[PDB]
């Protein structure tokens, strides 16, 4: 629901600034690490819900080798979840892995949403 | 009949996710398998993996409500005992 | 509350039907019925326990037809009207003394005695209520407690002001089986009877929870048997991944 | 096509239950619903053949069921089935209702799902309401008079409310007869909303503890999560077995056995437990009308979930601030319960009163304020400037 | 010969249910009996009969 | 798409009521599906709020149905609402399935069709016999004494049935309060009967009075068959108010306004109305337990006439000797219900046996010579050879 | 979703009908028609063409079991009559 402009928005200021970088991005890499979704071989662009227009734009518009290697990781996280464990640590996403693929897709499906809904409410001044 | 809205799953043949190559299924049938195999395994050692990860969300609120209603209830009986009728009648008026 | 207005709760005696496969003494239940009829059938109603339900348990169907002879109640009016009374039978209920609420709290200081057919199950404590009730009367209230005339002092009662005076004193009732009849064996009784009166499926409850427990512990270890079985094909996948070439 | 799938009936049951995609990471907590269903099922079956027996009379209606516990063949089997039956109803119903809270069932696409549930949610609250009533024990008649004088605050039709429903002037013959009447009614009206609870699930299909898309590992329902469920079917037998045959009463308050008497107010009036904590949220706001307000907001405030839920990514399986403010909820709302159960006394009042505040923070402001903490996170954890 | 065991029991569904259906009247009627005996053992001298026992001696 | 399409449940009152394709030429017969339903709503709303009041122990029944009809405000509006709207429950129903025996609405594709609403006719009936032995009057007491009697013709568990029905040795407290759980329960299986009906119904549509195919003109339902059938919806409650508030107890028998005796026989022991054919097809049999068997037969013949009716178009529409046969049923039926009336006489018997064989000759006998017949007369009459 | 068999109805725009060609529909606005238009026509014509047409199947037979009915009455109300016991006495024994 939060848009994906207003994250970027709000995480732009916070890494820009130099006080707020230092004193918030280890939290945030520890809040990461201990949500441990890289524990069952998966990036966060797999975690967002895509069900939603914005989202299906951004996976239609993910090329195709991204897209197999996301959908290899979502059914790697669903067989690793059944058996109840965790991939092992040779498997495990590592940091500099766990990039935003599909974060300037779903910017610009995100931009040109709220586009066509400021033009679909204009006023035209007269 | 009449067509529905778009949903997000469609049957056993268009499911709408994305399409898939490469990705290679192997499975063994389970008459050919050990079905408790590992039980004792992962009863011990899973079962504390899971346990660790996994126990501090429950036991610190557990924990902190807990603490709560026992210093409540240890409060209350001595609100309403002999030694405590002065702060009883105080915080009741 | 106060400790006096909650009561003074019960301790936990070893009854001998405490237990997950443990029966109702009867003979006990049957020293319950003579220290009932005896003593508590005074004041106290069983307006819920036919006679019927008493054969099997404590006595034989000829020793109950002789009680529910001896009482009497309401038959059919006869060929001219009139009301007319008969002896009982084994159907009919066991009646209580008074005919009406207002007749008993007439008798009884104006506090109606209540019918003891459920009060085992209708008392928090249960069994170990009913004892420590019948027991604890001390022969000296404590220094300071204000009763009023006609309420005797029980700490088991909430609210510590019981308007049923001490009714169980040593050998008092002399017991068919020479059992020694002191105050506490008579409570064992008729708390043991009581309980039988709230619960007279017991026994039997507990023989098929026995049946069902074991039946259904074993259809669960065998259901996820054959859980794992079902499911070991999908358990043990493997997926592989050889990305494709690009066009 | 196979007869399964060709036939009118049978492809409903094979699209529901032999066919239907279910993915292959759900986990033993999405057993809840079909043990919904069985417990449901269960009530519906002992309720029939307890009410072939019972005479909902007010002077009949206590006796009556004591005339299940004492001549009806296997009747305490019947009644403590649906006594035990509806206390692991509710168990079983808060931990489905705790695990849509918790994986997010609630969001975007199954959003009518959720609302279906409360409906379902408010249904069943209601129908163990009347049922409790019908046995006319020392708790159903106050229990009664003080859920039914409610209602008197309201304040131009309040007394009409009352005496209507009521039918009289105090809980009395008319007010049980109805209750009966009512008490049977309403299950039907569960199982109709039930049906369409398993047409808004149909239409999208189950989530996963993942929260990702399930539709690329799919799994037919018949042979795989039919044992799924049979396992926690049997363990449900074996402790409802437990709790009928070994201890039958624990759940039940002991008042209860006790014939409905007006004029003797038995000192503490409580409902079943699984009430507790909408009567705690009730008894915490010092206002008959603010009170039944807020129970009723206590309620409803599940369908403010997927509007405040500003997190970007499903359930709380990878947050560890909304895991750790879930928990304080749950026990939260056992607190509550605790609360409820208690008398209205010194420590008790601001413990119940600061637990409705939590139990209506954590819906309002603690998960969007947590949620979008947590996109924020995601999103500078992960990138680099 | 667990192929003659699988052939004879096994092979047909009807043999296959038969048999369970078979071996649920004689495990009814032997489980009932015992856990009746196991019932009735364990609790000696409290039961009706003991104490009618009793009664007539 | 439009949100009546879209959606998850108005989807289905679209495609069930809204936008359903009904064939342009269908007349006011087929408004008694509709009107059938309206019946059950009627029967389902003054049944519940007459069982809020109800008192089914066997003492109170016939007090409590006297208290509706006295102490209850407008009690007799929904008694006799009630009442007469059970009997026009049966015209519609004996409406609806003589359209259906004469349009050939059971045959090829609606045999699924024909065999649930064969199944709802059975349970109407047994719905219709349980309610009217819960007033529990002359008529009820003895009526249920009759009929629960005639299963212990069965030479080996008659006895243990008919005890197991009785709850004791005759009809008595258990049998009426078993009988009011079994009144309550039964409808609710009749409403989702009636979806099982409306399922068989969508999935190859109505008929046409002309038998032939609907596809190429067809109407939607709603504008249309909705203010058609609204038409018929308000004659119905047209008579029904008519029978309810001006003749209102001249359907029923004027002994059930006799308490229940079960020291004396009333010297005519009769049902109500619509279950007297049925009534003269059990007693025409000269032995219990094939008088019986017959009547099952007479509810179950239905089940055989699609596989009798060896005609090649549908309906007699077209068909003269089929016309004229199927009058000659419907007038033998209201002579097997005069039948069922009267007493155990001299030509009444005779009368009676004659009158069920032609019930029976009309499916298994007329209905195949007569179809053949008129297939090869059909033939000869065009083909020139 | 699921497919289901093969019915012999569709919905609007595939209902499985022929292929329709030169059958050309003209309809009029009803708020520019008159409704109740010919019903005095109808009701003392049609109506009566309609019952001429379909009134021996509806007839012929009640009149059959009507006569049949009302003879059988007659010969009950005879037969548990004063004149006519000796012959009830020897077609009831
Ligand atoms: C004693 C309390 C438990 C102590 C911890 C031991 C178990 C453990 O380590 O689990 C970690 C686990 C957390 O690990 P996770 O992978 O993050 O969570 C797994 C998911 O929940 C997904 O869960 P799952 O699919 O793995 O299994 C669901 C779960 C729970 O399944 C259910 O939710 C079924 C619900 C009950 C069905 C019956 C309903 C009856 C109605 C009344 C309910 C009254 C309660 O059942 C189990 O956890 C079975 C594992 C038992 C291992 C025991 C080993 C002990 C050491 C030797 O915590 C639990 O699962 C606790 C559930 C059992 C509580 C029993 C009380
Ligand atoms: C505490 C003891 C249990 C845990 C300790 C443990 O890990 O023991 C392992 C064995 C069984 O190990 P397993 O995983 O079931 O064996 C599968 C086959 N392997 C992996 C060897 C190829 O465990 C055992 O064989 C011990 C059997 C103990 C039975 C006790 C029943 C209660
Ligand atoms: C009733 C007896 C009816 C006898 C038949 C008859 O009188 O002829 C038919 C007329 C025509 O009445 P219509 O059926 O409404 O026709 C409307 C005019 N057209 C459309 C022809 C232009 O019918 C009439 O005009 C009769 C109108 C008289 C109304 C009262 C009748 C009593
Ligand atoms: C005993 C009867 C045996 C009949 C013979 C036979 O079993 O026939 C076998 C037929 C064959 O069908 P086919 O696909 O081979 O058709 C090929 C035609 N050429 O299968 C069936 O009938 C249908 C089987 C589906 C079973 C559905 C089970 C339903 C479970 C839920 C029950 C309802 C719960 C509601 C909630
Ligand atoms: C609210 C509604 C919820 C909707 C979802 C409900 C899900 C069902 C939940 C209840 C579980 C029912 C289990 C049915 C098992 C089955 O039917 O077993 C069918 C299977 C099919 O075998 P196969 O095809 O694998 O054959 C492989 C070779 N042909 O035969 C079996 O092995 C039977 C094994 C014994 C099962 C006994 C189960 C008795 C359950 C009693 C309690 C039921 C309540
Ligand atoms: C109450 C009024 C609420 C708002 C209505 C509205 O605003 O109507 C808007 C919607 C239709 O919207 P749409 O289909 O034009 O498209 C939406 C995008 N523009 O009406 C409806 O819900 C459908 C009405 C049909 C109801 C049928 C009920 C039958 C069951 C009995
Ligand atoms: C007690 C009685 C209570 C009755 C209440 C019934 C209505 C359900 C409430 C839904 C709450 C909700 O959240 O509804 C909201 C959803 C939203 O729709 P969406 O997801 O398509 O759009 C989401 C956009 N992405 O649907 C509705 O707009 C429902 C409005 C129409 C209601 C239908 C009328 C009932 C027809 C029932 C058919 C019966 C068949 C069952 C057979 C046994
Ligand atoms: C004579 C008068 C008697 C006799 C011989 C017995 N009881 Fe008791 N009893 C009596 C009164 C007037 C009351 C009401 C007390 C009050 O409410 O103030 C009672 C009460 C009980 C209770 C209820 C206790 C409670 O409410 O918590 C029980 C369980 C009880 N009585 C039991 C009992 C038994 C087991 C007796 C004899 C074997 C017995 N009573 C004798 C009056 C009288
Ligand atoms: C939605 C499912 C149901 C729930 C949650 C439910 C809940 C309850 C509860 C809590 C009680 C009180 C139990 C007690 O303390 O004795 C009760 C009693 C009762 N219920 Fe239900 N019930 C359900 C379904 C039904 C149905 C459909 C019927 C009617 C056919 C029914 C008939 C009864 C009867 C007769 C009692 C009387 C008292 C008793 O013997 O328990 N129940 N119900
Ligand atoms: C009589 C009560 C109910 C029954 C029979 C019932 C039945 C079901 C069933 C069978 C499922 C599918 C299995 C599962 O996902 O667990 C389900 C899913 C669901 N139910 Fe319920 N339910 C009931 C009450 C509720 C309540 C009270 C809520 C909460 C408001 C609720 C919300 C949900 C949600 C959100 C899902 C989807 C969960 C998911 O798959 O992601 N239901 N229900
Ligand atoms: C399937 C639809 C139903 C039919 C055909 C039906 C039929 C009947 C009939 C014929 C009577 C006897 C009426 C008389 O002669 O006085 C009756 C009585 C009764 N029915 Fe129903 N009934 C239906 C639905 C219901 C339902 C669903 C309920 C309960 C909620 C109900 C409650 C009663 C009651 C309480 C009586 C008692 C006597 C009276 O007040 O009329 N009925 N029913
Ligand atoms: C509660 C009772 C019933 C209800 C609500 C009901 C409802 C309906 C409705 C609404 C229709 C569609 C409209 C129509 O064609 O008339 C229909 C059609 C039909 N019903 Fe029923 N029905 C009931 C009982 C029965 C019975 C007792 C039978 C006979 C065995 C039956 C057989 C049919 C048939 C054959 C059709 C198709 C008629 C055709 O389209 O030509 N129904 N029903």
């Amino acid at each position: 629901p939060q848009s994906f402009t207003s994250i970027a928005r709000i995480g732009d200021y916070i890494l820009k600034s130099p006080v707020l970088s230092k004193l918030c991005v280890p939290v945030a890499n520890q809040f990461i690490n201990l949500a441990g979704y890289k524990k069952l071989g998966l990036k966060f662009d797999d975690l967002i819900a895509e069900e939603n227009p914005i989202m299906q734009t951004a996976l239609r518009r993910l090329p195709e080798d991204e897209s197999y290697a996301r959908a290899y990781r979502i059914i790697r996280a669903h067989q690793t979840e059944l058996t109840h464990h965790l991939l092992p640590r040779n498997e495990w996403i590592k940091a500099q892995e766990d990039v935003p693929y599909l974060l300037p897709y779903i910017l610009e499906a995100e931009a040109a949403a709220k586009e066509k809904d400021e033009l679909d409410n204009i006023e035209v001044s007269k | 009949g009449p067509p529905s809205g778009k949903t997000y799953m469609g049957w056993w043949g268009h499911m709408g996710g994305p399409k898939q190559k490469g990705i290679t299924s192997y499975a063994v049938s389970p008459y050919a398998q050990k079905p408790l195999q590992g039980i004792f395994h992962n009863a011990v050692f899973n079962s504390f993996r899971r346990f660790k990860s996994q126990f501090l969300y429950v036991l610190i609120p557990a924990g902190i409500y807990w603490y709560w209603w026992k210093n409540g209830n240890e409060y209350n009986e001595f609100l309403y005992s002999k030694a405590g009728r002065e702060e009883l009648e105080r915080v009741n008026v | 509350m106060t400790a006096a207005e909650h009561g003074l709760h019960a301790p936990a005696y070893a009854w001998s039907h405490n237990g997950p496969f443990e029966t109702f003494d009867h003979a006990s239940i049957r020293r319950g019925y003579q220290v009932y009829r005896e003593v508590c059938a005074a004041c106290h109603s069983l307006d819920r326990v036919a006679w019927r339900t008493l054969v099997g348990v404590s006595h034989t169907n000829e020793e109950v037809r002789n009680m529910a002879e001896e009482f009497e109640y309401d038959d059919e009016p006869d060929e001219q009207g009139n009301p007319k009374k008969r002896p009982g039978k084994l159907s009919d209920y066991i009646p209580g003394p008074y005919p009406n609420e207002q007749a008993a709290r007439a008798a009884n200081q104006g506090a109606l005695p209540p019918d003891l057919s459920l009060i085992v199950k209708a008392r928090h404590g249960g069994c170990d209520y009913i004892f420590s009730l019948l027991t604890g009367y001390p022969d000296e209230p404590p220094a300071g407690v204000a009763l009023p005339p006609g309420s005797n002092y029980n700490p088991y009662f909430p609210g510590g002001s019981i308007a049923m005076a001490r009714v169980l004193f040593d050998d008092m009732v002399e017991y068919e089986d020479g059992t020694p009849a002191t105050t506490s064996q008579m409570a064992k009784d008729v708390t043991t009877f009581l309980n039988w009166c709230a619960e007279p499926e017991h026994d039997e409850r507990k023989r098929l929870g026995l049946k069902t427990v074991i039946i259904l512990s074993s259809l669960y270890l065998l259901s996820i048997w054959v859980k794992k079985f079902k499911w070991a094909g999908i358990k043990t996948r493997k997926f592989v991944f050889n990305p494709p070439k690009p066009r | 096509m196979a007869f399964r799938k060709s036939n009118v009936y049978l492809s409903l049951v094979n699209s529901y239950i032999i066919d239907s995609p279910q993915p292959s990471s759900i986990n033993y907590w999405w057993n809840m619903g079909s043990l919904l269903g069985l417990c449901l099922v269960i009530q519906i079956v002992t309720g029939i053949f307890m009410a072939m027996h019972y005479s909902s009379n007010i002077e009949l209606a206590f006796s009556s069921v004591e005339h299940i516990m004492r001549d009806v063949h296997n009747g305490y089997i019947l009644r403590y089935l649906h006594a035990n039956g509806a206390s692991f109803f509710f168990m079983v119903m808060f931990m489905h209702m705790a695990k849509g809270l918790y994986y997010g069932s609630y969001r975007s696409p199954r959003v009518t799902l959720w609302n279906v549930g409360v409906i379902i949610f408010i249904l069943t609250i209601a129908t163990a309401f009347l049922g409790y009533c019908c046995v006319y024990g020392q708790m159903s008649h106050w229990g009664a008079t003080v859920i039914t004088n409610l209602f008197s605050a309201i304040p131009f039709v309040g007394n009409d409310i009352v005496s209507w429903l009521w039918g009289g002037f105090s809980v009395s013959n008319p007010t049980i007869q109805r209750f009966f009447a009512l008490h049977y009614l309403v299950p039907f009206i569960i199982a109709a909303m039930v049906i369409m609870h398993l047409m808004a699930l149909h239409i999208h299909g189950s989530s996963n503890p993942l929260g990702i898309t399930g539709n690329l590992d799919r799994i037919p329902m018949h042979s795989y999560f039919i044992f799924k469920d049979l396992v926690t079917v049997f363990l449900f037998m074996l402790i409802l077995a437990l709790f009928v045959f070994y201890s039958p009463n624990t759940l039940g308050h002991p008042d209860n056995y006790i014939p409905g008497n007006p004029l003797v107010t038995p000192a503490s009036i409580v409902p079943e437990w699984y009430l507790l904590p909408f009567y705690a949220i009730l008894r915490s706001i010092p206002d008959k009308l603010l009170g039944v307000i807020t129970m009723f907001a206590a309620i409803l405030v599940l369908l403010v979930l997927p509007f405040t839920d500003r997190s970007v990514v499903r359930g709380n399986t990878f947050k560890v601030l909304s895991k750790f403010f879930f928990f304080i909820f749950v026990f939260n709302f056992v607190l509550l319960g605790q609360i409820g159960a208690c008398h209205v006394e010194v420590p008790y009042v601001l413990m119940g009163q600061i637990a409705t505040f939590i139990y209506f923070a954590y819906f309002l402001i603690i998960v969007p304020v947590i949620s979008t903490i947590e996109n924020v996170l995601f999103y500078i954890g992960r990138v680099n400037k | 010969s667990f192929s003659s065991l699988y052939k004879t029991f096994f092979k047909r569904n009807a043999v296959f249910v038969g048999t369970i259906f078979a071996g649920a009247f004689v495990f009814q009627t032997v489980f009932d009996t015992a856990i009746t005996s196991w019932y009735e053992n364990h609790n000696k001298g409290k039961l009706w009969k003991d104490v009618k026992a009793r009664i007539a001696a």
